């Protein structure tokens, strides 16, 4: 029985919800209601299985591979990113960003200030995720940072799925290379079940899932939620997220 | 609470429909066996099929989002 | 239909036979020899048989069972005495 | 009471199941429940039975008949395969109505293999998937059958059959082809009779 | 312009599907910001219709933003032109549905409402058995693909390629196209492009087979589908009203929706 | 924390072990993120955080498999009274029963702890080595699960009067003392000998038997109630039931301990 | 070519397993290789030569109840049938 964690100041979550980017009624519908509906379908998918005894991460990291369960690798990915969303948007566990991730951000981003960074993480929104989808500010193994996108529900840690790019409609031909070169890495790999290394983490996660914003933001004026979310965010638990 | 045949912390099998079937015969809701055991395996059939497609429509979402 | 045996002082096998493999060697030779036999002694047939051979022996001319130690092991679990 | 709870106990819920483990007839669907543990179970012999398995078992799943017998062994078998064979017809896609609206032993429609609709089609980023294609195996030089993802099906042809054929004789099996899968019929006993061709 | 229809009114409800708020979010002003995107992209959407728009610029990286918002346009219209509306109790006065609504169980199997023929859809609901066994089973397949489908997208009743062999089921995702012409053999074509390329600078021989094995067909190569009907499986038109938990209602209410006569009028004749 | 680490510098790459780390920290903070798990069965917990025995159920007791008695066929005629039935060619075991006789037991192991007896768990089958070595650490006792020497009781002074002997406080507290040669070839004799696998290790049993020993035993379908002081009706072939059993016997000896030394600390 | 005793035929629609196109699988098939079983009275069948020669060998000797695999009465009824189709001129 996978059940919804409890989160800190719950009970003034429900008088307001988080200040500045949702209403009472919005946080009702991205964690209390959503959270509560992914653990349920998790659970139902999982219940009688192995998985049942995993967290989500683990759940997501152990399904990745294996196309027919994807429903579950679904669910467990949004079980994991919306808690990792929010707990990037909680008053508090003003927080300020530390040294290290503005001198990573500086040295990562070709040397382009934080702030020109999330505008660009914006415009990143607003252009790839049409619809569902998540964003993600990721460090890859190299002390890089870089801004991931992903559509519906996919996960930052492994690339195979990480479900960056549209298929739907068409691609750039430079798309359609790095899907190749991605099938080739996943290809080489000598263990049957086709696992590869990824030691990407998310430092930041942001939810553009209508449950998220539509409420309280409208069909449009995402982007307005988005520079809400990333100008007012519980900079504690991002500080944390990256290792020294 | 068996009026429903999904349980939370419960896989879906085959003993559901089993139990579901008791508890029919039960509450008497149905007299024979056999009419409650056949209710049970309709629902077991439709909840199975619900699966079955979010499953299959699940690796085409997957394979089309790259 | 089941035979029951009754409490036996062992259960071992007198001789317990192995499946030694017939060596490469002795094969290869029998074959050449039929080969030479049906088309004739140094026949351009199955001359390129006898290379085979000429590596196979270059070397050397030629290049087990736990039935009863298994059975000793497990015969006070299986064979179903009665209590005591 | 306690007789109430063995009676809704998980052992109990496997189904009285008795035919011989190891059988060598015709197989055309599972015989035996599989049983899974999990990892941490296995690394301590649990699985849920009377006894502790051996620890030489690394496989989690086994087919069982007995949770105890006279030579106290476990009566089982370290086996797992069908589900694979019932996944792997999920992989295929082709669909096989009694699921829709004193008791009968007969099997009814498609027994728990498939519970999909015909009427679907699959879309890919090339298009939609006008015809399904997976690798299978040509078995015997004889029409002509092949193994194809856990099932035997008899392949239609598509003019003479290619000359790898001939060459290969009884060594066929050793190379893989692959296959469209024309249709997939239900036969009364349980067999799963599907039509393919050899690309 | 021909993006409103004239049963929905700004103001005005659609009985049982959607409340004034829901109808407004949903339509008015999601054709509001996606006409707005679609015009800024591209000023020359105005003049052409959205099918056209979508012929022509498919398959561009870089006029990708034309075809993505004509296709969410157009399928957003498609979907909501069937619609009627159905005698069930308004959404905004039923309570909203929980997590309850997980556990129950559907009764799609052993139910059918809304029947085409009653209205005196014959042909449809001939060809509707003709095809998919029974209207059971197409009412239960639509509504699985449709429930399945975790964010935006369509499900889409559709017809082969004007007369028709045979009638489909579709799924379609974040402004995907119904019919297939437009997007048939893209993969292929960057395929081979790549390889001339990274030459220029057999895995996809073997590899290629398959793919024109995919979609290659009896008597032709290229396949293409008329739309018939569409569902919206996207949270905007369902979460406003119905809530988190209510997918399954929202779906059932649009089934109870539909008037099968505007389908029937899509229904291309028969082979 | 970590010592003997070089990091590595900022312009290259991350090293092995610093994603080790890394990933360690991940772990500890982030992995667990999504949803707690509750209601499921993890193997370890059975050794670690056992029940205290007032608060064991009946159903507790059949989910650990305890229930599950020998083959039908194996029948010990003598253990008619601890059986509630027969289903699937097995004998189920009577939870109640089980459950009377193991909280007797529970407390015969908290009296005993408490008075500062000495208790010996004794398990030779394959994998009861982590619960044994548990049970005897948290109760302050000694556990042998490789092999029962014939004689270590009877013939005490052949087999373990080599080894050494110490003279400890009431605290549990090693005094250090210098003990003399004959202090240290007495024979040492348990107060209390718990058995997981009565029926092979016979020897143990008659040996307490000879040497007056009390002993408490897991006693399974096909097993001699009356070869032991303190019988527990269950199973003793599957490892959950013993390791289960064996918890609430050392959390009982563990609460006499701690009574002991809060008394001693007073 | 391979001798057929050597290759295992999977039949058609039945499923497998990748351990069938093994050795192993022909060693095992290898290793675990009509009327009066049906509830009828072999004295019945005392004029009937045919069926009463389907239980004995090339010679004429009655086979054993190991080989036959009848019951004990059935086997006495069988035994005693082949008997009286010898005496009266029969078989
Ligand atoms: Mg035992």
């Amino acid at each position: 029985i996978h059940v919804v964690p409890k989160l800190p100041n719950s009970k003034a979550l429900l008088q307001n919800g988080v200040p500045n980017i949702l209403s009472s009624s919005g946080f009702k519908t991205v964690w209390f209601d959503y959270q509560r509906y992914l653990c349920d379908k998790l659970t139902l998918a999982t219940a009688g299985q192995s998985l049942e005894s995993y967290y989500p991460f683990h759940i997501l990291l152990k399904t990745a591979g294996n196309p027919l369960q994807s429903n579950i690798f679904n669910l467990a990915s949004s079980i994991h990113n919306n808690h990792l969303f929010v707990e990037n948007i909680l008053p508090s566990a003003k927080t300020e960003p530390s040294r290290l991730f503005l001198s990573k951000i500086k040295d990562s981003f070709n040397g382009s200030d934080w702030e020109v960074v999330k505008e660009e993480m914006i415009y990143r929104a607003e252009n790839e995720v049409l619809g569902q989808g998540w964003l993600f500010l990721v460090e890859n193994n190299e002390k890089k940072l870089f801004i991931l996108t992903s559509n519906n529900n996919g996960t930052p840690y492994y690339f195979p799925r990480n479900q960056s790019f549209d298929l739907n409609s068409a691609i750039s031909i430079d798309e359609f290379a790095t899907l190749k070169q991605m099938k080739e890495l996943i290809g080489k790999s000598t263990k049957l079940n086709g696992k590869v290394q990824d030691w990407t983490m998310p430092i930041i996660c942001v939810n553009l899932w209508d449950h998220a914003y539509l409420h309280d933001y409208g069909v449009g004026n995402r982007s307005k939620y988005v520079k809400n979310v990333l100008d007012n965010l519980n900079w504690s638990v991002v500080n944390n997220r990256i290792f020294s | 609470d068996w009026s429903h045949m999904l349980q939370i912390g419960r896989p879906l099998d085959g003993e559901s429909v089993i139990q579901r079937t008791m508890y029919l015969i039960k509450t008497k809701q149905y007299g024979d066996m056999v009419e409650a055991y056949d209710h049970a395996r309709y629902e077991f059939y439709a909840l199975r099929m619900q699966e079955e497609t979010e499953q299959q429509v699940a690796l085409e979402e997957a394979e089309m989002f790259g | 239909p089941v035979y029951r045996l009754p409490p036996l002082p062992r259960l071992k096998v007198k001789k317990p036979i192995i499946r030694q493999e017939a060596n490469k060697c002795l094969v290869l030779m029998s074959n050449l020899l039929q080969c030479w036999s049906s088309y004739g002694h140094m026949s351009p047939k199955c001359a390129g048989l006898v290379t085979e051979l000429k590596s196979c022996t270059s070397e050397s001319a030629l290049g087990k069972s736990n039935i009863n130690y298994h059975a000793a092991r497990l015969y006070d679990r299986i064979n179903g005495k009665p209590h005591d | 009471t306690l007789a109430e709870l063995l009676g809704r106990s998980r052992i109990a819920q496997v189904a009285n199941n008795h035919k011989p483990l190891t059988y060598t007839g015709k197989k055309f669907h599972p015989t035996h429940q599989i049983i899974e543990t999990k990892p941490s179970t296995l690394y301590r012999q649990e699985w849920g039975l009377k006894s502790a398995i051996p620890s030489k078992i690394k496989s989690r799943y086994l087919v069982y008949n007995d949770l105890d017998t006279l030579e106290r062994i476990t009566t089982f078998e370290p086996r797992g395969g069908t589900q694979w064979n019932r996944l792997r017809f999920q992989e295929m896609g082709v669909p096989i109505n009694p699921f829709f609206k004193k008791f009968n032993t007969e099997i009814i429609g498609t027994g728990g293999l498939s519970y999909s609709l015909p009427g679907k089609l699959k879309n890919s980023p090339n298009g939609v998937i006008q015809r399904t294609v997976v690798p299978g195996r040509i078995l015997n030089v004889v029409k002509w059958l092949a193994a194809i993802g856990g099932f035997v099906a008899d392949v239609v042809f598509f003019q003479s059959p290619p000359s790898s054929f001939n060459s290969m004789g009884d060594f066929i099996r050793m190379k893989t082809f692959l296959f469209e899968i024309l249709e997939a019929s239900m036969e009364k006993n349980g067999s799963v009779s599907m039509h393919a061709r050899l690309l | 312009t021909r993006y409103a229809l004239e049963h929905l009114k700004e103001g005005a409800p659609l009985k049982g599907l959607f409340s004034i708020e829901g109808l407004q979010k949903a339509w008015f002003d999601r054709v509001k910001y996606l006409d707005a995107k679609l015009n800024d992209c591209t000023n020359e959407a105005q003049q052409k219709p959205l099918e056209t728009l979508i012929h022509e610029n498919s398959k561009s990286a870089s006029k990708k933003h034309i075809v993505n918002y004509a296709s969410s346009l157009y399928n957003l219209k498609f979907s909501m032109s069937s619609l009627q509306g159905c005698i069930r109790t308004p959404p905004e006065e039923c309570p909203r549905l929980g997590p309850e609504a997980l556990l129950q169980t559907p009764d799609f199997n052993r139910t059918i409402s809304n029947e085409p023929l009653t209205t005196g859809n014959e042909r449809l609901q001939a060809a509707l058995i003709s095809s998919f066994g029974s209207l059971m089973e197409f009412r239960t397949l639509l509504i699985n693909s449709n429930l399945a489908i975790s964010g935006d997208g369509f499900t889409w009743l559709v017809a082969r390629r004007i007369e028709y062999d045979k009638l489909f089921i579709l799924n379609t995702y974040n402004a995907g196209t119904p019919f297939n012409f437009s997007t048939s053999g893209v993969m292929n074509e960057l395929n081979n492009q790549y390889t001339n390329m990274e030459k220029q600078r057999a895995k996809q021989a073997k590899t290629k087979f398959i793919y024109e094995t995919q979609q290659k067909g009896f008597s032709g190569k290229e396949v293409s589908y008329i739309p018939l009907l569409a569902i919206d499986a996207s949270p905007k038109t369902w979460l406003t009203d119905y809530g988190v938990f209510g997918k399954r209602e929202y779906l059932e209410r649009v089934w109870d929706s539909i008037e099968w006569k505007i389908v029937e009028s899509r229904l291309p004749q028969r082979t | 924390p970590y010592p003997n680490l070089i990091p590595s510098a900022n312009d290259k790459p991350y090293s092995s072990q610093e994603l080790f780390l890394r990933q360690l920290n991940h772990s500890m903070r982030t992995a667990k993120l999504g949803a707690t798990i509750s209601k499921v069965y993890y193997p370890h917990k059975d050794i670690f955080y056992p029940p205290l025995p007032e608060n064991i159920t009946v159903e507790s007791l059949m989910s650990a498999g305890v229930h599950l008695g020998q083959s039908t066929s194996l029948w010990r005629s003598s253990t008619q009274s601890y059986i509630y039935g027969e289903y699937k060619g097995i004998h189920i075991i009577d939870l109640n029963q089980t459950l009377s006789y193991l909280k007797r037991a529970a407390k015969v192991v908290e009296g005993v702890s408490e008075s500062g007896g000495i208790i010996l768990f004794l398990g030779t089958r394959q994998g009861q080595k982590r619960g044994l070595e548990e049970a005897a650490k948290k109760t302050h006792g000694y556990y042998v699960s490789t092999r029962w020497i014939p004689g270590t009781l009877t013939n005490s002074t052949e087999i373990s009067g080599i080894w050494e002997k110490q003279e400890i406080d009431s605290n549990d507290n090693p005094t250090e003392r210098a003990l003399s040669p004959n202090e240290t070839s007495k024979q040492v004799k348990p107060d209390l000998l718990v058995v997981l696998n009565p029926t092979e290790n016979r020897n143990a049993l008659l040996e307490a038997i000879k040497s007056r020993v009390p002993t408490i035993a897991i006693i399974d379908t096909d097993s001699e109630p009356s070869l032991v002081t303190y019988p527990i009706p269950g199973n003793d072939d599957s490892l959950r039931s013993v390791n289960f059993l064996l918890g609430v016997l050392a959390r009982a000896g563990q609460r006499g301990l701690q009574n002991r030394l809060a008394r001693n600390n007073e | 070519k391979i001798d057929q005793s050597l290759s295992k035929k999977l039949p058609k629609g039945t499923i497998y397993d990748p351990f069938d196109f093994s050795m192993g699988r022909i060693h095992l098939d290898r290793k675990y290789q009509d009327i009066m079983k049906s509830g009828a009275n072999p004295l019945e069948f005392y004029a009937r030569p045919r069926i009463l020669s389907r239980y004995v060998t090339s010679t004429g000797r009655i086979q054993h109840r190991d080989i036959t695999g009848l019951s004990a009465k059935n086997q006495r009824r069988l035994s005693k049938a082949i008997r009286r189709c010898q005496a009266i001129g029969l078989m």
